[PDB]
Order: C-alpha cells, then structure tokens, then sequence
C-alpha cells in the first residue's frame, strides 16, 4: 500500500477505513473462539481453550475471568492482551464503586472499556488492542450482553461470538432465534453453550480442547456471577456430545 | 513487506509484530532449563555456560525468595529488569498481608509489564522466557512466562537451546512424577535425565548442573558441587 | 557534656567525656564521645548524640570520595566547610551540631574549626563545647603553653576533664585520650574517672572537700 | 522538498516552504481588505455561503476582537476561530490592568506576532492557515491597520488587501487612493475593490462591510458618564450597505 | 548509517559526530602549550582580517577561568562561549564549598565531564571544541598542561599543537621540547611559543596572543610591544642558522 | 554584641569590624574573622543574626568575585552594593530569610572618589559616610559627626575610630576584643592594628 | 536500515545491535589483563605512545575504586568516566550504610545495572543515558566471605566472573595464552612476571613501562599501584629468566 | 544528508543548518553600522515597500532595548521579533539587579549563547538573524558589535551585513577616515547603502536611521531614531536628491 495510511493510526485512508485497525481484527479471528448468550434472564460465557499438549493441566487455563462479582468478560485475540484490557477494567471498576457506593451498571462499563481502545488510537506512540472483548451481567434493568471491537465500536447482542470457530457458532445463534424469541433461558443456555463450541471445535479439529463455562443469572446464580463447574458442567458436556452425534 | 520490522507500535499484516517474534528468537539462542512439578515439589534445572575454561560460570538460578525463585533461558539484561520487580512484588505481599504471593498471581503483574513495552515506543521489548516454581497455599506451581506475557500453567514444560527434547522426556514420564510425592530426590533426578536429552553435541558436568528445588518440606535450596553429583 | 581540645607544636590533644545524660538519669556511662572521622581527622560528639553521629560518619563518606576521585589527602578546612553547608540546609529541622573537626596536615599545621548548626564555621587554637564547656575553658586557658611537651599536654588535657568533670552535674565516666599527630589519632588508653580523680587530688594538692 | 518536511532547516534561497504554503492556504480564502483613512477605517469581506442553504448571516466573518478593534481574516476556515478567542483573553490581561481599559491596536498586534512565530519554531508543528488583518482606533497613534502574516512578522498598511483576488484588488487601491479621503470615500472604495472579485451575487446580504470610525454609545450600553468612550468598531446591518452599495 | 544520532555507533566503535567534531577543531584558530619547569607559556593565534576589527572591546582568545588557571580554546568560537562560562562559574563554586584554591586535574576532569554527558546522552550534542588548560596552585611549583577532546576524554601531554594546521608545529614542537629539561627560561619558553605559533600566522605578531602563567597566582597578558620584541630577535637566529649551514656546504 | 563601624575620609574607606564572637554565654574565642574582602579593593564588613554571618558573608563574596572576574575588570562600589540589598530584599519575602547587615566600603577606580554605602539588615541600600548598624550606630551617629571636619584623611579618621571604639567599651556592658581597622584605599586593602 | 536505527527495535537475532557493536569498542581500546592468584590480583595494562611529548605516566588506566579494590579498564574513558564515578559512589555508600567492605560480587552487580541504559525511559527502570558504554571494567578485590574475585563486568550483558581475563586489541591471542599458564600454583610474583610476558607479544611495541602498569590486590597492602622503578626491573628479570631457558 | 535534528554534524564539522541560516540574510535588507568617536550610526534598508505600505510614521528594522542602546535587523523579520524582546528583558534585569545599565559585551554574548542553545539542544532551527549593536558603558566608550547566526560576537570600528556585505564592506574600509566623525558616518552610510540597493535613487522613506550622540549634550546620552525630513536632509548633502 505506502503513502500513509496503516503506517500510523492518526494518518486516514482516502476509502473510510484504517487498514493497521484491519491487521488487529486478523488477529482477534486467530485467536481461539469464545461466545457469549444473552437471556431474558441471565447470560452464559463459554471459552474454547484448546489444547496443544497434556503438559497442560487440565482446568487451570481459562480465558473467562471476573470483574466485580457479578461482571463476566471473556476475551479473543493475542492473549495477555485480552488478560490487560480486563487488568485496567477491574481498576476501572473499584473507581466507580468506592464513589457511588453501588454496583456498576452494565452499561456504564460499557462506555468506559471503549474509552480505552479509542485513547490507544489517538496516538502513534501506542498500538491499538487487537482483542475483542464479550462481556456482560445482571443489574437494576436486568441481563445484558454486549461485545467490543479492537476498532472501538460496541453494540449490545443477543448472542455473540468471535474467535477461529465463530463461523460455526453464528450460525448456532441464529437458530436459537428462531427457535425461542426470548433468546432462550438461563439454564438451559448452559447446555446451549457446550454444543455450540463443540461445532466450532470442528473447525479446529486436529487437537483436542477444554471446555469452560461460567453464569451469571438473576435467580438461579443468585445476581452473583459464578463458574460453572462440577456436576453441572459435566451434564453440559454430556448434552453436547449426544445432539452433536 | 517488512515495514513492520522497525515499528511495535504498528501491526504486521499478519496481525502479530515482528518484533515479539524475534524475541522467541532470543530464547532459541539463550540457555536451556527444564522445569518440572508434583503436589508437594517443584524442580528447575538449568545449564550453566561457560565462555571458556577460566569461567567459573553464570549463575542461571535466581533467588527470588525463600519459597519462590526463577530460572531463565534468553537476554539477561531483560531478566534483570523483570527480577528486580518480581522480587519488590514477593516482598510487598510479605510486608502488608503476611501473605506468601501465589506462583499464579504474580505471573499476572509480570504480564501487564511485558505488554507496557509493546504498547510503548519506548525501551526494549523483551526476549527472555522464565520457568517460575513456587510452593503456596495451592501446593507447587509450574508457570511458563514467555515475553509477550502469556504465563501457563502445565506439569513439566522447557524453554532455550534445544528444549524440544526435553518436553518429549515430560511427556512420557508424565504420570511418573505426579505420583511421586514426598521424594525431593526422584523429582531432582527427572531434570537432568530430561537435560541429557535435549542437548545435543555437549555433556552435562558436574558444575553445569544447578537445581533449585522447593516444596512443602524441602526449604528452597540450592544445590551445588558435592550435592548434584549425586544425581548426574 | 565536656569535650574540649587545644592545639600544641607536636599535635593536638582532644580530650572528652564518656558521661551520657538524659534527663536526671544516667543514660550510659560508656559511649566514647568522639567520632573517628577516618585515621587523620577525628570530630566529637557533643549537642544531639544522633545528629553528630550520623553526619560525622557522612562526612566520612565525603572524606572517602573526595581521596578516591582526586587521590590527595582532603584539607581540615574543606572537611568542616562542608559540614557547614550541610548543616545550613537541614536547618529549622531540629537538628543539633556541637563537633570539632581536628587534624593536623603537612600543608596547613594542626587546624581546627567550629562547626555548629547555624552555619558557623569559627576558627580558633583553643575549643571547648557542650554543656561544662565553661569549666573546659577555665582550667585549660590559664595553663596553656604552644611549646609544650606531649606527656604534659596530655596531662593538661586531662586534669582539663577531671575538674570540668567534678563541679559540673551532666559529665564524668571516663576520660578517654586522643592526640592526632600528622599520622593520625592515636588512642593513649581509658582512664576511669572515679579512681582518677583521688590520684590526681594527692599529686597536685588541689580538690580540697573530699579527703577519699 | 526537506525544507517542508522539517523545518528546522531552509531553503538556500530563503525561508521555509511552510511559510510560502501558508501564503498559497491565505489565497484559497474568502477575498477581505482594508482601508485607512484619517477620521475612519473601513474593514470589509465577503463571505461564500457555499450551500443555498447555509446561513452565513447567522456567523459573520468580522468579529470584534475587542470592543474597538475588529478583524478579519483570509485563508482557513477553523484556524481563524481558536487564535481570535486566544485575541479576547490576552488583551484583558495584557492591558486592562496596565491601563484599566482595552489595548492600543499597535500593542496587540506585536502579541499576536508572537504566536504565529512561535508555530513557525519548531517541527511538530505547522503554521497558522490565515493571514489577518487588524484594524482599529486609539487615541495614542490614531486610527491604524495592520496585516499580520502567519510567519511571525506583521505590517502596518495604508490599505492592502490579502485572499484569492489580492493582486487584482491592490492595483485598484494604489489608484484610487488618495492622501485625505473620508469614511464615506473609503466605503465607496471598498465596494468596488470586492465587486471585481466576486460579481454575480454582490449584495449586502453576502458581502459584509463595517467602519471603524467613532464611539457608539449604543454599543457601549450605558450613557451618563462625561467621558466614556463606546465602541469604535461598529456593524452597518444589511440594509445600510445597500444603502452605499446604490450610492455606486 | 550510525550518524544519525549519538545512541549509535559504527561497528569500529566510533561515532561519527565526534570524528567530525575532530575535523571541527581544525576550522577555528590554533593554541600551543608549552612548559617551563616554573612556568606554562600558554599562546593562540588571534584571528584579525580588517582594520575596523579591534583588538580591544574584541573577544579574547584567552579567557581567565581564575586567577592561576588559564584556559586558551580551538574550534567554533560560538560554540565555546557556553563552554567558557561554565568553567568559570563551577571555579568560584569548588571555592564556595571548600574554601580551597581550584585544582587543575579537579577542574579539567568535570570541564571534560560537560562534554561527556552531553555525548552520553543523544537528545544534545556536545562542543566540537577542545582546550588547553595550563596552571599552577599555590600548592605546587610544579607545572600541569591538560587537554580535552570533544568526546569526554581528558589527557595530560608535556607540550601540544590543536586547531588550524597544528601537524607542521607539531614536529618541530617534538624536537626542541627535552623532556630532560624543558625551557627553564621564562623567556625562552615565550620565544618557543612565538617559533611555534610563527609558523601558522604566516606574518603576524599582532595576530600572535602570548600569556604567560607562574605560580602562587601570578598571570599576564602580554602587551603588543614585547610580541613584537621576540620576532626580531627569532628571525636574527633563524636567517643567522641557515647562513651557516649553506657555508658547512661550502667548506667541503 | 556584634559592632560594625565605617568613616569615609577623603581618599580611603575605614571598615571597623569587632573580633569577638558570642554564642551562648561564651565568648568562643578573643581573634574571629568578622570581615572578608569581596574584591581586592571593595570590602565588607558585616554583623547580624546567629550564623546568619557566615554563610551570607561567603555568598556573596563569591558572587562579587564571579562578576569581577566575569567582566574581567572589578565592579564598581554602585553596582556591589545594589546586589547585596536585593539578595536581602527577596529573602525577607522569601519563606527562608537572611537578616545580616553590611557595609561596603570600596574605593571606586571608575569616578575617582571612596565610597561607604550603608545595607541594612531590612535591605535598604542608602549612601551615607558615617553608616553604622546595631547598637553601635546609637553612639557613632554623633560621635564621628561632632568631630567631622569637612575634608578627611586617612590619620584624622583613625584617632577619630580609636576614640569611638574606646566610648563603646565603656558605655555597653560589651567586650569587642578591639577591632581589626582595615584600610580600602586605591592600593588596595590593607590591616592596620588600632585600639 | 530500521534495526540500527532504535534501541526499541530487536533484529531476527532477538537482540539489539546497539548493544553488539560496543563490544566491538573495547577491542578498540589498548590491552588490559587481569590474572587472579590466591595471593592478590594482578592487573596489569598497556598504554600506548605515538609522540615523544605524549605524557601516559601523568594520566590513569588503573583506578581505585575503593580501599581493596581496583579496576583496570579498556574502551572510551568518556564510557569510563561515568562508570567509575558510579562505582566509586557504590562502595562509599556501602560503607555508610554498614560500616563493613563491599563485598566482590555486588560491585559488579551495581556497574552492570548502569550498562543498562541504551536509551530513553522503561517500565521498572529509567533511562537517561541514551547509548550503549563502550567500555568495559575488570573489577578486582577482596572479601573476607570468599576470597579474592575477579569479575568481567560486561556492558552488554551480565557479568561473568574469571580466574583470569584479557580484554582489548590484544585480548584473543591472551586468553589462549592464560589457560596453559593459569594455574594454581603460582605465587605473587610469577603473578606479575605473566602479566609482562602475554602484554608484549601483542604490543606493537616494545616491552618498556611508558606503555606499562602492574598493581595488585592485596588487602594486607590495600590497593597498591605500583611505582616505575619497579616495574622496570621486572622487564629486565622477564628478559633473563627467558635468555638462558 | 543532515538536516533532521541540530544534534549532528556534517563532514566540514559545522552543521549545514548554520549554513541555510547564513544564506537567510544575504536575501534580506543591507544594514550598516559606522562607529566614530562622536557617535555611532545604524542604518537599516527597506525589504518591502509600496506607496500604500505605511513606513512614514513607523520603523521596523530598529529597536532601542534601552535609552542607551540600539540594533539594526538584516535577515528575516519572524525570527528577529522574539530574540529582540528577551535582549530588552534582560536590560532591564541589568537595571533592576546591579541599578546602571547593561555593557554592551554581556548583552551581545548572552544572545549569542541563547543561539548557540537552539544549535545545541533539541531539534529545533537555528535562527538566522544578525544584528547590528551599537552601545555606551562608560568602561569601553562606544562599543560596536555584530552577532552572527551562529551565535558568536565580534568587535569593530565598522560592519556591513545583510546583502552583498563583501561589496559593501570593501567600499567602507576604503573610506574610512581615522578619527572619524558622525556626520561622515551619516554620510558615508548613505553613499554605501545606494550602490547595494537596486534603486539607483535612495530614498527617506526607503531608509531607516538611528544616530547615537554624548558629543553634544554632554554628560549623557541621547539616541534618536531619525524623522522622515530630517533623513531627507543628509540626502540632500550626499547629493543623492
């Protein structure tokens, strides 16, 4: 290409677009897939953490990591990456309640993880993130699901998906559409989650991945977000293997 | 194109940088260890190397506590800066919480670290990878901390000069060490039959062994001489 | 507190207390109440016992930069001019300086200066400071002699100590001697007051209240 | 080439190419001349709607700087607004504590200077788009204008003009410039000196003229006072401007 | 290449601005230090083209660092006037702390150390200048001579040519200059300095700047008059010498 | 405690300058340096506030000697003592003080005439010939000026000095140990033993 | 092209090529040899001289460091200025501190940590001195916990510790030379008879003391820098000891 | 080439940007200061000119920076604003600190050093402006100087900068008469300024003049910039018009 343009992040293409912010996209499809599920009373994360070895311990590497108690995020891309944008949101976080002496909105953290991305953008000094970021909870309105972009754009979703096996896990969500307009139910979105990364691992099938889910659901995790595991994964993992067969 | 190759503040088209990539390089070239773990212990084994024959060789085990310490395989000069911050962090948890700061938690610190640089247009990147045993709470910990700060938690893992051999000595033996605890001296022996094998036109000597050792009745110790002469 | 020292043609002799006070109480009756600067110069500990030691010994680490970078033996007067700067800038903190920076060098003679804590540097031959410095003075003026000999400026430094020691209500312990020759303090031993004084009552015929 | 892509170092031949592009940025501009005369100064401009439906009535293109001196300007658009707002705050402060009361026009324009010299220094930096003119009345040096070049240098006129149709409208003032013209004189200059840029539109709806003349004492907002001075600068509306533009 | 800035060398070990800082030297007016054993005679070519150029109100090529250390310069005269300052300022300075007498290897040492840390660090550059600094102390009857160099290098030579054609004077310098006994004549130090600085003037003993320092803080400037005085008597032996020597050729 | 006195004959300045130095009770000794010269030319005698003395009197001294040497030719007894005054008029609005009084007794090359300017501890430069500060300007005001003949040596205004220093003793409960009575003439500054 | 230009720039190496070619500036300095005994170290260098009028007796290349310690030093002394001045402080500060020596090992520790700096700024350490030193030491003294220890303090890397070291122009064809005659046998005065023996044979000059320096650790002599008496006397024994062999 | 940051060198050991900042004058005004022991004049020519340029009841090209002490400007007008306003500043701490007025030694070598600063930190320009100094102190009488863009001063008797100071300076030394007087410095300046400008008839409002006198109202110093009619008069003499 030349003449600018990608070679800083200030300088503007003459189309519309910034051809260095279209690298950091390339490389949240690289990373391994990660989705979220809104309900009309909770929402479930999932995580593809594949593995490479059974050097591994199994359980102990994760890319769903919390925020506040009740604050779910996961991340895709270039991984201490995703782990950074989470590190200077728990800090973000603390702020916001010490001052209000409340629980942050969803909404609010939202606007403020964005503010983060855009700064990283306005000088040539700083590399954008390269990251997308699935996040969401249960506040005073209730559930919500958003996701963010390594250009610094965000909408809320009903389901959302990104990562290696997102082509596979879009589709998934589309079907749920159709089949409960309420985007389904907390529980049994849980088990929704498992059989939608197990069709995506098809698409990384060469290697074997690890499977974790956590929740945060109005009544049947209590407002609290918590991991989901023990029995209840294990019945998430059994449902998948049966309807994927 | 290799316009990239300059800039870390700008993306490749592949979507990494150049310049995380070279600093793998520096690990290939850098001195090997081999890591490994059980329950109750955690093992590292590094090579010394010598320039000559008047050497009397680098000290490849840093102290980092009494209950914590680091081995290193790539530059140096980077593992300094990071040794001084990790050792400041081990303390402050000491100090204000008389708390042991888990192997897992630190590895988390020493990421943002890693990623400032890459953010920043200023000071070197990284290009060494530590191998990191504890002993806290949650028995002894294995984590794997490369310079673009990925930190991994396994059972046996190898980093620098010719550590592919060393990761097919622990995959084998897998299960043979998470069987054995409360043997400080089975776990000792597994490094250096896995340091055998990943290097390649040399031979171990007695005073290019150096194993740091740890666990939940082992004090960290260092063994030197006479005290590693006994499982070459 | 009493230290005092004087200059003479062979050296100078220093001469000072052991006797720390603290309030009414004894504080201790051991502490050698001169700093050993380095082996050419000494300085003395009277005022804030934590003020002369800390910064005497700083002044140490100045003595010992300025031989490494220059590689000449440093001046008694660029020794105590420096503690005076030093002193000035810590002033208003709470600080306290009662030393006297002695030595005696080919290029200058025996020196010694005044160092306070207000930014003084005096020049003088004869010093004495602390509390009894008063009692220092008096004695030692009036049997002052330059051409004197070093057995007998020793005993004039220490009888100097032993009646500043007796009338005053802060001093005592042990007298401790000092003379700095061009090659440096030499210690010339510890001499414990309290047998001390009945010795010297005898000899001289002075101290006339007491017969033991 | 290297003396526009730094600027630390020059051309051979004198000056930066940031400078020379400063002046080619001033021309792209709306056209905006002055003239002096001795009981008055006439300031006018024009003003490019560029829509059918953009209000440029709504925004006018002379704007007081402060009470007695207004200014105007050619070359960019956004540039023009920040260095007019940095013009009110440093003239309280500079002189309406020195003198309790707003600024000489000579003493402003030395400040002014010093500004534009200042994005002329170093790289990292660009020059101003616009050249200025400032006009106005004191009583310590009298009436005055004054072209200030984003450069760093300024010059008092008797009157030039800057903008697209400068070298077309400079000829003209050398003609029909006199040695004592009046207010009224000048305004009829003024017109004529404008109309040869722009014709086809020329109305007092798009062209904008002003005087800087006398006290108002109606735009000064308070009477009663034996010896207050009201706004030197004053605006003519749409219709007084027809009413001169006629008088052609 | 490794010239674009001072965090870079070139793979000899050099940096290339310092190598032009040496060429830099070679520009401005040359300087001679020549030692006696109870005196330095420190002189410099004093650089005049026209009438209307003064040599009163002038810039002096000799600039007093105090009253028993002296400091003669060569390379950009712009660029050694924050040099000269400097120098002075940190001579009263060592005086204010002490109370002592300025050292001569104390104050090359930090002089040199102004330089240096301009080098070390890449965001300014050095001076391209480099100095004869001469001198005695109260304290000493025996004669320092110093040099610096526009890297941060300090060294100590017995005489030394710098500046505008500083090779030719050089070998002549090596020759007559005995290490066994340097010049114990104070006038015979001067004259040397004047054979010296000769050779670089072309004609000139209104362009030729002798002082001259001694100890226990004695300096002078030496008038136009007595310059003039060495010259008469230098070109008598110097014409005397070569007679001769045509008349060796003529004896056999 | 802590005199200063100054005349100005006709063809010198005569700074007086107490050698006693009291801190405490005690006198720490009968010789102390009270004044320094600036220049080899201009002098200054000073007393004041609690070793405010001497690290005012070595400031300055070094400051005068860096303008003499600096312009390379000495400064002017005019422009010393503008100096001098001003350090002290910051300090006294500035949140660490220095209350030391001064003269400064220079002969001046550039005019041809001695000059004693009067600096007071407030900062206050004023040209007066028989200047004087703490207590000894209570007694020296009159004395020097009952006796002042218009026209001055250098011989008429030291029996005058040896006379005020001789009512001074006597009249405070003081000991100033005598006074040292340097000399600021046109062949420099020079120590003459007095009373 | 973009990796000499940057100390923020790695090449395929993983390293910087700043940090390379200030190796290469110590080989452009003279000769320096350390050899360490169990009865003192002995350091020795040479000097060089081109004119007659050139003083090197009247300058340093050995340096004390502090009261037991000693260095010797090759490369630029504009690099070795701030280097020595740094470590003069070190030693002196320890003494503040303590009362107590410095002990060998944590002097090189302290001159390797002021090697770092290359550039401009960094998190867990500030960077003001903006190129690489184009010196290196060889640090030698004396604790009581070890011995004597002689130490390589390297300005690109950390530092090794030697039993005996050559560095400069002359360095490689020294250190062959020091492995076949480095023994522990050898007493205080073949200690410094070696030194003269290796130093001349990669001088381009010949063997005299005007172009020599020896000095020794001993800590019941202090740090000792020899006279040129002494030294003189040995060229002429080195030169009858190697006559009749 | 070097032409990025100031902290470099070129191979003649000067830096090509001192080099641009020389030629920056030789494309400005002539300028001319003639000192004689009864006064000293400064000139200064017109860059710029138009019959509706108001340079009737102005100046630009000189500035008095104190009641003693006056400059002339060759080279470009945007530098010469902010350097003259800092000489002024630093007058007037003169005034305030030691109460007598600046030498003009100082006053020259303190810009001077502020020039050389530019060169010497950061990447920022050289400034390519010199100015002509004509001062009093009363330790060196008069006292005529000239600054160059590399930041070094150098006394004088007489100068010519700004364009074509070879020709100009040939013309000068040829003229001049050993004692010297103001009025011939006026009339020489005139005659000098004519043949460099590219008119061939020299004109008041084409000129700026400054003459400096203590030789007549004695005991004091007296600077006056010259008025329009006046500079017409010693026109009239050199027989210009």
């Amino acid at each position: 290409i030349g003449t600018g343009y990608d070679l800083s992040n200030s300088v503007f293409s003459p189309d519309g677009r910034n051809f260095q912010v279209e690298y950091a996209v390339k490389a949240v499809e690289n990373g391994t897939t990660s989705i979220g599920i809104k309900c009309n009373d909770g929402v479930v994360f999932a995580v593809e953490k594949l593995i490479t070895s059974k050097l591994l311990v199994p359980q102990k590497n994760v890319k769903i990591q919390v925020v506040d108690r009740h604050i779910g995020c996961v991340y895709s891309g270039l991984i201490p990456d995703g782990r950074h944008l989470v590190n200077r949101g728990r800090e973000e976080a603390a702020s916001f309640k010490k001052l209000y002496k409340t629980p942050i909105p969803i909404p609010a953290f939202a606007d403020r993880l964005g503010q983060y991305v855009q700064a990283h953008t306005l000088y040539n000094s700083v590399r954008p993130f390269g990251v997308s970021t699935i996040f969401g909870g249960v506040d005073k309105n209730g559930a919500h699901l958003y996701m963010l972009e390594p250009s610094g754009s965000y909408w809320g979703y009903k389901g959302a998906a990104t990562g290696k096996g997102r082509q596979s896990a879009k589709a998934e969500l589309e079907k749920l559409v159709d089949h409960h307009p309420e985007g389904l139910s907390a529980r049994e979105a849980v088990k929704q989650a498992a059989k939608i990364i197990y069709l995506a691992h098809e698409d990384n099938k060469e290697k074997d991945f690890e499977l974790e889910i956590s929740w945060c659901s109005l009544s049947e995790t209590n407002g609290l977000h918590k991991f989901v595991k023990g029995d209840l994964l294990q019945e998430a993992i059994d449902f998948a293997q049966k309807e994927i067969n | 194109r290799n316009n990239y190759d300059g800039d870390t503040v700008t993306f490749s088209p592949t979507g990494r940088l150049f310049q995380v990539e070279y600093a793998l390089e520096a690990i290939k070239q850098g001195s090997v260890t081999v890591g490994l773990r059980s329950n109750t212990h955690a093992v590292l084994v590094a090579l010394k190397r010598n320039a000559d024959e008047l050497s009397s060789y680098q000290k490849k085990i840093i102290k980092c506590d009494e209950h914590m310490g680091l081995s290193l395989a790539g530059l140096a000069p980077d593992a300094r800066v990071l040794s001084n911050y990790l050792r400041q962090q081990c303390n402050y948890s000491s100090l204000v919480f008389n708390r042991k700061l888990a192997v897992e938690r630190a590895g988390h610190l020493l990421c943002d670290k890693a990623q400032k640089n890459t953010q920043s247009y200023g000071g070197r990147p990284y290009g060494v990878g530590l191998l990191i045993i504890g002993y806290d709470k949650s028995g002894a910990h294995l984590l794997e901390f490369q310079p673009s700060g990925n930190v991994t938690e396994l059972y046996g893992t190898a980093i620098g000069a010719r550590s592919q051999g060393a990761k097919t000595y622990l995959e084998r033996t897998l299960d043979t060490f998470i069987k054995i605890d409360g043997n400080p001296d089975e776990l000792i022996k597994a490094g250096v039959e896995a340091i055998s094998q990943s290097l390649r036109d040399e031979s171990l000597t007695v005073d290019n062994l150096s194993i740091a050792i740890v666990g939940k009745d082992t004090p960290f110790t260092i063994y030197d001489g006479e005290a590693v002469a006994k499982y070459i | 507190t009493t230290t005092l020292a004087f200059r003479f043609q062979g050296g100078i002799i220093v001469a000072v207390d052991s006797r720390a006070t603290a309030g009414n109480w004894v504080a201790s009756q051991t502490v050698k109440k001169v700093i050993e600067i380095n082996p050419f110069l000494l300085g003395t500990m009277a005022g804030g016992a934590a003020d002369c030691q800390f910064w005497e010994t700083w002044l140490g680490s100045q003595c010992r930069l300025h031989e490494l970078r220059e590689k000449e033996r440093i001046s008694v007067a660029a020794a105590s001019k420096i503690l005076s700067n030093l002193v000035y800038q810590y002033k208003g903190a709470g600080l306290s300086m009662g030393t006297m920076i002695c030595g005696y060098t080919r290029k200058e003679g025996p020196t010694i200066y005044y160092v306070d804590s207000d930014g003084t540097r005096l020049k003088g031959d004869i010093f004495c400071v602390g509390s009894g410095q008063t009692f220092a003075y008096g004695v030692l003026d009036s049997n002052y002699k330059w051409d004197l000999s070093v057995e007998d400026a020793l005993y004039l430094g220490k009888r100097s100590i032993l009646a500043a020691a007796h009338r005053d209500a802060y001093s005592g312990g042990s007298v401790n001697l000092y003379h700095v020759t061009e090659d440096g303090w030499i210690y010339h031993g510890n001499h414990d007051v309290g047998e001390l004084f009945w010795k010297v009552k005898e000899e001289e015929g002075s101290f006339n209240n007491v017969i033991g | 080439d290297r003396y526009s892509f730094s600027l630390t170092t020059f051309s051979p031949s004198g000056k930066l190419g940031q400078i020379d592009y400063a002046l080619t940025a001033v021309k792209q501009g709306v056209t905006s001349l002055g003239i002096k005369a001795t009981n008055g100064v006439v300031i006018a401009t024009e003003k490019k709607s560029s829509s059918p439906l953009a209000m440029s009535e709504t925004l006018s293109k002379v704007s007081l700087l402060t009470p007695d001196i207004g200014a105007v300007y050619s070359g960019m658009g956004p540039d023009y607004r920040v260095l007019v707002d940095k013009s009110r705050k440093v003239a309280h402060t500079s002189y309406k504590r020195i003198y309790g009361e707003y600024p000489p026009t000579k003493l402003l324009v030395s400040e002014v200077a010093k500004i534009m010299q200042e994005a002329t220094q170093s790289g990292g930096v660009r020059p101003f788009g616009v050249s200025l003119l400032i006009a106005g009345h004191d009583e310590f040096n009298g009436f005055s204008l004054y072209q200030v070049d984003p450069s760093g240098s300024y010059f008092p006129w008797k009157a030039t003009a800057i903008g697209k149709g400068s070298v077309a409208a400079k000829t003209f003032l050398e003609k029909r410039w006199n040695d004592e013209l009046e207010l009224e004189d000048a305004i009829h200059i003024a017109l004529l000196t404008l109309k040869e840029s722009v014709e086809g539109e020329f109305n007092g709806d798009t062209i904008e003229l002003a005087i800087i003349g006398d006290e108002n004492p109606d735009l000064l907002g308070y009477t009663g006072i034996p010896t207050d001075k009201g706004p030197r600068f004053r605006k003519l509306t749409s219709q007084e401007i027809n009413d001169r533009l006629e008088a052609l | 290449g490794y010239d674009r800035a001072l965090s870079i060398f070139s793979p000899d070990g050099h940096i290339f601005q310092v190598e032009y800082a040496l060429e830099a030297v070679k520009r401005g007016t040359c300087a001679v230090g020549v030692k006696g054993k109870n005196c330095v005679v420190l002189g410099c070519e004093r650089r005049s083209t026209l009438k209307l150029q003064d040599t009163r109100i002038t810039p002096s090529k000799v600039s007093k660092i105090d009253s028993h250390v002296v400091l003669s310069f060569s390379g950009l005269n712009a660029d050694s006037r924050i040099l000269i300052e400097k120098a002075r300022v940190e001579a009263q300075s060592h005086r204010l702390t002490l109370e002592d007498p300025v050292t001569v290897e104390y104050l090359t040492r930090y002089v040199a150390g102004v330089q240096q840390r301009y080098t070390q660090s890449g965001g300014v550059r050095p001076f391209g200048v480099s100095t004869l600094i001469a001198g005695f102390d109260p304290r000493d009857d025996e004669p320092k001579l110093y040099q610096t160099e526009p890297s941060g290098i300090y060294s100590s030579w017995s005489a030394q040519t710098i500046g505008r054609n500083s090779k030719t004077v050089r070998e002549f310098l090596e020759k007559n200059y005995d290490r066994k006994e340097p010049p114990a004549t104070v006038e015979e130090c001067v004259k040397l300095t004047v054979r010296s600085l000769l050779e670089v003037v072309q004609t000139g003993a209104k362009n030729i700047e002798i002082t001259v320092v001694k100890p226990d803080s004695d300096i002078v400037a030496l008038s136009s008059e007595e310059i003039n005085q060495y010259v008469t008597q230098i070109e008598q032996e110097k014409q005397e010498q070569q007679e001769q020597d045509k008349k060796k050729k003529s004896n056999h | 405690m802590d005199i200063i006195l100054g005349i100005r004959v006709q063809d010198s300045v005569i700074l007086a300058s107490s050698k006693a130095v009291t801190r405490g009770i005690s006198v720490l000794k009968d010789s102390d340096d009270k004044t320094r010269q600036l220049s080899p030319h201009t002098l200054m005698s000073f007393a004041g506030e609690a070793g405010d003395t001497v690290q005012f009197a070595e400031y300055i001294q070094a400051n005068i000697q860096l303008y003499s040497i600096r312009e390379d030719y000495e400064l002017s007894p005019q422009a010393v003592s503008s100096f001098v005054r001003q350090e002290l008029a910051k300090s006294i609005r500035s949140r660490r003080p220095y209350q030391v009084n001064v003269l400064i007794g220079g002969y001046d090359k550039k005019k041809n005439k001695p000059e004693l300017y009067q600096i007071d501890y407030l900062g206050t430069k004023v040209e007066l010939p028989y200047g004087a500060h703490g207590y000894s300007g209570f007694y020296t005001f009159s004395l020097l000026d009952h006796h002042y003949r218009p026209d001055m040596t250098t011989e008429e205004g030291l029996d005058l000095l040896k006379l005020c220093v001789q009512e001074l003793e006597k009249r405070m409960p003081m000991d100033f140990k005598g006074v040292i009575v340097k000399i600021v003439d046109k062949d420099g500054i020079r120590q003459v033993d007095d009373f | 092209s973009e990796y000499d230009r940057g100390v923020s720039t790695f090449s395929p190496e993983g390293r910087l090529f700043q940090v390379e070619y200030s190796l290469e500036a110590i080989k452009l300095g003279s000769t320096a040899i350390g050899i360490a005994t169990k009865e003192g170290v002995v350091l020795g260098v040479e000097k060089r001289a081109t004119s007659p009028l050139l003083e090197s007796d009247s300058i340093e290349k050995i340096v004390e460091i502090d009261r037991h310690i000693g260095c010797a030093m090759s490369g630029l002394t504009a690099d070795a200025r701030s280097m020595i001045e740094h470590a003069r402080t070190a030693a002196v500060t320890h003494n503040l501190y303590y009362d107590e020596d410095i002990n060998v090992e944590s002097l090189t520790q302290s001159v390797c940590d002021l090697a770092l700096r290359f550039g401009e700024g960094a998190s867990g350490e500030e960077r003001l001195m903006s190129r690489p030193f184009g010196v290196a030491l060889l640090i030698a003294g004396h604790d009581a916990d070890d011995g004597y220890q002689l130490f390589h303090a390297e300005p690109s890397g950390t530092f090794y510790r030697y039993n005996a070291k050559a560095i400069g122009s002359g360095s490689e064809g020294a250190q062959a030379e020091l492995l076949n005659e480095w023994h522990s046998s050898l007493t205080l005065k073949e200690a410094e008879l070696l030194v003269l023996k290796i130093l001349k044979q990669v001088m381009e000059e010949k063997l005299d003391e005007n172009n020599a320096q020896l000095s020794c650790i001993t800590k019941q002599d202090g740090f000792k820098i020899y006279d040129n008496e002494k030294t003189a006397e040995l060229i002429k024994e080195l030169k009858e000891k190697e006559a009749a062999e | 080439r070097y032409d990025s940051r100031t902290t470099i060198f070129s191979p003649e050991g000067r830096l090509y940007q001192v080099e641009y900042a020389l030629e920056s004058i030789s494309h400005a005004g002539t300028a001319i200061g003639i000192m004689a022991s009864d006064g000293i004049v400064l000139a200064a020519e017109r860059k710029v000119t138009s019959t509706l340029l108001e340079q009737d009841t102005s100046t630009e090209k000189l500035y008095k920076l104190n009641d003693k002490i006056a400059v002339a400007v060759a080279g470009l007008t945007a530098d010469a604003e902010i350097l003259i306003n800092t000489a002024r500043i630093h007058a007037q701490n003169y005034l305030k600190t030691y109460n007598e007025d600046i030498p003009v030694e100082i006053l020259v070598r303190r810009l001077s050093d502020i020039k050389q600063g530019y060169t010497q930190h950061g990447g920022l320009r050289p400034f390519g402006v010199s100015f002509i100094y004509a001062g009093y102190d009363d330790r060196y009488g008069y006292q005529l100087y000239t600054s160059n863009p590399s930041g070094n001063y150098t006394g004088w008797k007489a100068i010519s900068v700004g364009a074509n100071t070879s020709a100009a300076q040939t013309l000068l030394q040829m003229d001049y008469k050993d004692d010297m007087k103001v009025d011939d410095a006026i009339e020489l300046a005139l005659k000098t300024l004519s043949k460099t400008t590219d008119s061939s008839a020299l004109t008041y409002d084409r000129l700026e003049f400054a003459t400096i006198r203590k030789g007549a109202n004695d005991g004091e110093v007296y600077q006056k910039i010259f008025k329009p009619q006046e500079i017409k008069d010693i026109l009239v003499k050199t027989g210009i018009t």
